[PDB]
């Protein structure tokens, strides 16, 4: 019933407009059957204890745009129902634990372009009804916790883009997580072992984050992943069958990227041609030669298939002993697999469990058994053909 | 360049001495009309909710013209500074959302300081600044924004930055203003400083070298002269190629503020200017006539009509009309 005159409310109550009016603190005299609070754009700095305590249908509130600096403990105290809270571009230098404590409801939580300087352990913990949430525009950052994003098992969106983060932080709490968002960062290479323990993944965001390499099974662990965007990003060259164990994956963005087009961005190129449909994702264009330079992606050129270095020698070993398949490859571009006379087909992606391949292609032996002895077949393939080599192992 | 008469003293007699007029550069938009095709491009009626640049799920926030705290007007692009102007998410699919904003003058104006378009929420993939000389009669482009500018205007993608002293008047399609992960990230600039640069130099200290070459080649005094600005949209800032189609209330346009700074074409004859009648037109002296002073006084046909030149520094050559001979 109650109605503030700095503040223009609707018939019944439900929706409470404070917006493009001046406020230095909170305005008092807001009805219970208010649903949605919006105080954007106002000069708000400090949010009192229980300045929400009669509001229990409250929904949405949104504190965006304002001068807030520091939040109470029993600030968000009477909250029953608050499912979205709005705290993006404030004066807030560090995460409030006492204030985000006691809501079952709080599903979305933005804290974007907010001069927070550190994530402490057990952040969020206290709220893990959270299903989105957004860390966004922190030009302030300087330090993540270990264990900053625990107790969020049920989180699907998270942001964390414009962080200035060189590498990816423990998201391992994180196990409903669908979509990621690490755009605009410094990250400098992606190696394999980042990005473990997001098995459920479908989204991932990577534009603009200063990306120069991406290592040799760097995206394995991503199996149920859909969509990758590495676009606005000093990549070059992406390695031989990278997308492969991907199975579920259909739309990469690889625009705005310096590529140098040559026989090794063959297999990206017939990706584009006939895994893609009519719509593609991507519009990527050659920087490298001046000749090819501008030009779509989609084998006129001279190309080569794959040569190996040093075949793998039959040998004579007994039991206990060190065994090596030594199958070095011209190029580091190849991936290496073995064909074992079991019939099983082992790369160098899998984990390193008694019979391993290295990155050179080596097949190592920690120890000799009896089952182990047959015929060996080694493959090497590139983006334009397959080559194979024979080996006989001998167990004594 | 704030004088136009002055009384001199000289050997026979006393009567006054001409030289160059130019009146202040001053904040234009507070003189423009201006004009959006399709008119009702502008939400409120029915009212819309919207998406902000942050999150694709930080949807709360609407779009309502009977309040005035959630209408978004067109005036709010040239409030002083924050304010801004928004469109209808495109709700017809997949119809392209073109908008056109003509900032109409109705009078020749030359700009002096960058285009400046401070967006609220994304930079359009798809938009061409467009100028007029003719009163909005033909339409000539400025510059083009893109994302992937060989194919949205197949144009290969160059800066201001590598365009010459040679090559001022080149017009260029620039990626500069595609991406929204950097500083600036909703601002779109068209460096007319940066122009000026070429002749004046990185400190615009010797303003001589651009001065003269005002004076000689007229093509180059045309380029910054405008009677018309025209702000043709084509697809809003969507970043993937592949849009959207459960969610189109993500997508829209929103200005903040439009920077337009520049000068009354007076060619060297006048510094006041009165906007008498809802039009900016020039008080003429040098014995000038017309709108732009483009025309000699009748009873003052001696010589040849000739605009005012800014050399020599700081008394310039006014090119007064001298009376008729009998
Ligand atoms: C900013 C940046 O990454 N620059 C690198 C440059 O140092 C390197 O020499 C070149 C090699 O192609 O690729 C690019
Ligand atoms: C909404 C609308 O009228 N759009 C048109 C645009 O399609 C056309 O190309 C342009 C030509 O000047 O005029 C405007
Ligand atoms: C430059 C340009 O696109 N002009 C077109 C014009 O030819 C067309 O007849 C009109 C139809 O509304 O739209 C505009
Ligand atoms: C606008 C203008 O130039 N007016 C001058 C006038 O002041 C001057 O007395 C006269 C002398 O012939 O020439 C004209
Ligand atoms: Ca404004």
């Amino acid at each position: 019933q109650t109605c503030p005159s700095v503040c223009s409310c609707s018939n019944q109550f439900s929706k409470v407009i404070c917006v493009r009016k001046n406020l230095r603190e909170v305005p008092d005299g807001i009805s219970t059957n208010t649903r949605l609070l919006n105080l954007h754009e106002n000069q708000i700095q400090i949010i009192k204890v229980n300045s929400f305590k009669h509001l229990r249908h409250l929904e949405i509130l949104q504190l965006s745009r304002n001068h807030i600096r520091t939040i109470e403990i029993g600030a968000f105290n009477g909250l029953a129902n608050l499912n979205t809270l709005e705290l993006f571009d404030n004066r807030l230098t560090t995460i409030p634990n006492g204030a985000f404590v006691y809501l079952s409801k709080l599903k979305e939580l933005w804290l974007r372009n907010n001069p927070i300087e550190s994530i402490p352990s057990y952040a969020f913990n206290r709220i893990p009804s959270l299903r989105r949430l957004d860390l966004g525009e922190l030009k302030r950052l300087s330090y993540i916790s270990e264990g900053a994003f625990e107790g969020l098992s049920n989180l699907r969106y998270l942001n964390l883009a414009m962080c200035n983060l060189r590498e990816i932080p423990n998201l391992t709490p994180l196990i409903k997580l669908d979509e990621l968002d690490l755009s605009g960062n410094h990250l400098s290479a992606i190696r394999p072992g980042s990005f473990q323990g997001l098995m459920h993944l479908q989204k991932l965001w990577m534009i603009q984050s200063q990306i120069q390499v991406i290592e040799r099974n760097a995206f394995d662990n991503l199996q149920s992943l859909v969509e990758i965007n590495l676009a606005h990003n000093n990549l070059t060259l992406l390695p031989h069958d990278l997308f492969t164990p991907l199975h579920h994956l259909e739309r990469i963005h690889l625009h705005h990227n310096p590529w140098n087009c040559n026989c090794d961005i063959l297999w990206l190129s017939w990706w584009i041609k006939d895994m893609a449909p009519s719509n593609t994702a991507c519009c990527a264009r050659c920087n490298t030669p001046p000749n090819l330079k501008g030009r779509y992606i989609g084998n006129y050129f001279t190309c080569y298939a794959p040569v190996i270095v040093e075949p793998p020698a039959d040998l004579n070993v007994t039991e206990g002993m060190a065994a090596e398949l030594k199958c070095r490859a011209s190029t580091s571009l190849t991936s290496v697999s073995w064909i074992t006379p079991n019939g099983t087909v082992m790369t160098h992606g899998a984990y390193k469990v008694r019979i391993a391949v290295l990155s050179d292609g080596t097949l190592n032996f920690t120890n000799v058994t009896v089952q182990d002895t047959g015929m060996y077949t080694c493959m090497v393939s590139n983006s334009v053909g397959n080559t194979t080599a024979s080996a006989t192992l001998n167990v004594t | 360049y704030d004088l136009c008469k002055t009384q001199i003293y000289t050997e026979e007699g006393k009567v006054w001495d001409y030289m160059a007029c130019q009146p202040e550069s001053t904040d234009m938009t507070k003189y423009l009309k201006v004009k959006l095709d399709p008119p009702d491009i502008t939400c409120g009626d029915p009212p819309e909710t919207f998406c902000a640049m942050g999150n694709p799920y930080m949807c709360n926030n609407e779009c309502d013209a009977s309040t005035p705290e959630l209408a978004h007007p067109p005036e709010l692009m040239f409030d002083f500074e924050s304010t801004f102007w928004q469109s209808a998410t495109w709700k017809e699919y997949p119809k392209p959302l073109q908008v056109n904003i003509t900032l109409s003058w109705s009078k020749t104006i030359e700009l002096t300081d960058n285009i400046v378009i401070t967006f609220e929420s994304g930079r359009p993939d798809q938009m061409i600044l467009e100028k007029s000389l003719d009163y909005g009669r033909t339409w000539q482009p400025y510059q083009y924004y893109a994302t992937d500018c060989l194919d949205a205007f197949h144009m290969d993608p160059k800066s201001v930055k590598d365009l010459s002293q040679h090559t001022v008047l080149e017009i260029i399609c620039t990626e500069e203003y595609s991406t929204g992960y950097t500083t600036n990230s909703k601002i779109i600039h068209f460096e007319i400083k940066d122009r000026f640069a070429f002749f004046a130099g990185p400190r615009l200290r010797n303003m001589a070298s651009l001065y003269g070459q005002l004076d000689t080649t007229k093509k180059l005094r045309d380029f910054f002269t405008v009677t018309d600005l025209r702000i043709r949209l084509l697809r809003p800032a969507v970043g993937e190629i592949f849009v959207d189609e459960l969610h189109l209330a993500r997508y829209f346009y929103a200005i903040s503020d439009i920077k337009v700074r520049g000068r009354c074409k007076c060619n060297l004859h006048a510094t006041v200017c009165v906007y008498d009648n809802s039009k900016l037109t020039c008080e003429c002296e040098h014995n000038t006539t017309g709108p732009d002073c483009g025309k000699c006084k009748k009873n003052y046909q001696g010589r040849p009509w000739s605009p005012g030149s800014y050399l020599p520094i700081p008394k310039g050559a006014a090119n007064a009309c001298i009376p008729s001979i009998s």
